[PDB]
């Protein structure tokens, strides 16, 4: 009446929880690459010489 | 000192007469010796006076 050993298991189940991978994007960034300085429009001399 | 590790002494305090006038009137009012580039290769501060030149001509103010 007692508990005694019996067959060995044939397989194991190992069981995990995964979600998938969505597709490469790569959006880098919001205003992206380092913008250059610029010139202002028309600007003008603001200076003149003497005579 | 600028801002580009270019430190030294005070040696003379040159009269505002002796000193060389530009062709606009003006007059320097700091002579550095152009011979502290050649060896320690500080080009930017040779940048730094130009974009400072135009922001003092121009009302801006760069970066």
């Amino acid at each position: 009446g007692g508990l005694t050993c019996a067959s060995a298991p044939q397989g194991t189940l190992r069981i995990l929880e995964g979600p998938q991978q969505s597709l490469s994007g790569s959006p880098l960034q919001p205003i992206p690459a380092s913008p250059p300085p610029q010139i202002p429009p028309g600007l003008r001399p603001r200076f003149c010489a003497f005579g | 000192a600028s801002r580009h590790g270019q430190k030294g002494i005070l040696s003379r305090l040159w009269p505002a007469e002796d000193m060389p006038f530009t062709e606009s009137g003006m007059v320097p009012d700091i002579l550095f010796n152009p011979h502290g580039f050649p060896s320690r290769m500080t080009i930017g501060m040779l940048i730094e006076s130009m974009a400072g030149k135009s922001a003092a001509l121009h009302g801006l103010c760069h970066d």
